[PDB]
């Protein structure tokens, strides 16, 4: 559909491993907010977005909802399941690499489906775990996923960088390299 | 007050996935608005509620027993058809002053291919940008090549615009950068 705003309020999500879902809006391909489901908190993504109100407990009636209508669907499809997806990883930085000052490397897996992944970072070779964070699962017309991760550092000429993402899709762990 | 919608109940690991999208169109501000919901059985939709067709529609056969059944219920059909106004019209009044209004200037800078030109324009919002390469005030235009829309995920986008060219003495380079949220349009010059 060609429009000058595609909003989705929101994005529904349940699958049956874990199990687990997950619950968002979204406003021109960004994350208005998610759901914590397990906390019963929603999570703003915009600071400029505090200011409203969402009751997560809509989140959790409209999941179990999905749940309801996935038990109904693995019967009727006669159990066919997801097919696994080669996920596509890019490596980038947040702005130009100036060596000695902050920045954020920013690691792309587009295409995930299912939405089953662990993104983790390497620096020569050694897990990386602090300054790490991600988003949520983004929706695509598709109906497959891609999420982001972020890695604070400090850019030096030397410590190089991996971007690491383990799918079910994937026979072995994919490794993006990134280098200033 | 942002208004959700609701998904009506039905009547390596092997995993099953379902997938609702209650999602809004929007042209030329409010007056072409359009709903469309969406329930996705693992990457597949299968039933569908376009508001431009006032009912539920089965995209596969998956679908055909809900759609027939949702479009049973009078209360359930008038409660969608009426969504259109109630949450996608609604909730573009809160995008309005909030989404809407977000203005993030970009930072426009240049620097040789680790020849070859690279200007980045990072971090700026909306996604409305149009970046153009001068020489000497005249436009380069055949020696372009710009990297897709980058969206960082923090509401912020950048993109790199390369230009291959060949330098001689006294030829200026300038990356020209137009953005809503300027006043005026960005230069940045580039000597060598
Ligand atoms: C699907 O139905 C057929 C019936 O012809 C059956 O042989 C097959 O085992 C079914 N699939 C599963 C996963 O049970
Ligand atoms: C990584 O994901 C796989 C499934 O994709 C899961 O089995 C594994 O536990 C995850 N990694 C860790 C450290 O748990």
């Amino acid at each position: 559909i060609v429009a000058d705003h595609v909003a989705s309020y929101g994005v529904n999500l349940y699958q049956s491993y874990g199990p687990s879902g997950q619950y968002t809006h979204e406003f021109d391909g960004d994350e208005q907010f998610y759901v914590d489901l397990g906390r019963k908190e929603t999570v703003w993504c915009l600071p400029v977005l505090r200011q409203f109100r969402f009751d997560p407990q809509f989140a959790l009636t409209n999941i179990a909802v999905l749940k309801h209508n996935l038990n109904s669907l693995i019967k009727r499809s006669n159990s066919t399941a997801a097919t696994n997806e080669v996920p596509e990883v890019t490596v980038f930085s947040k702005s130009p690499v100036t060596l000695g000052q902050p920045n954020i490397l920013i690691c792309l897996v587009d295409n995930i489906f299912p939405p089953v992944v662990n993104i983790t970072w390497l620096s020569n070779g050694h897990s990386v775990t602090e300054g790490v964070s991600e988003t949520s699962f983004l929706s695509k017309s598709d109906h497959s996923f891609f999420k982001i991760s972020y890695l604070t550092l400090l850019p030096s000429a030397e410590e190089s960088y991996d971007c690491k993402v383990e799918h079910w899709g994937l026979d072995k762990p994919l490794l993006k390299h990134w280098e200033p | 007050q942002p208004f959700p919608q609701p998904e009506q109940p039905f009547p390596s690991p092997e995993d099953f996935v379902y997938q609702f999208k209650g999602m809004c169109y929007f042209t030329n501000g409010t007056e072409r608005v359009r709903l469309v919901s969406r329930s996705i059985y693992n990457r597949e939709e299968i039933v569908r509620f376009d508001s431009d067709v006032g009912e539920f529609r089965a995209v596969t056969l998956l679908g055909l027993p809900a759609a027939e059944y949702w479009n049973s219920q009078k209360d359930i059909l008038e409660r969608k058809r009426a969504a259109v106004d109630r949450v996608c019209r609604h909730n573009y009044q809160l995008e309005l002053r909030t989404t809407l209004q977000r203005r993030v200037e970009p930072t426009v800078t240049i620097s040789p291919s680790r020849n070859l030109l690279v200007c980045s324009v990072t971090d700026f919002y909306p996604a409305q940008i149009k970046v153009r390469w001068f020489r000497n005030d005249q436009e380069e235009t055949a020696g372009v090549v710009s990297t897709p829309l980058i969206r960082n995920g923090d509401w912020t986008f950048q993109i790199l615009v390369m230009l291959e060219m060949t330098p001689q003495r006294g030829d200026v380079y300038t990356c020209h950068v137009e953005h809503p949220s300027l006043q005026s349009p960005i230069t940045v010059e580039w000597r060598a």
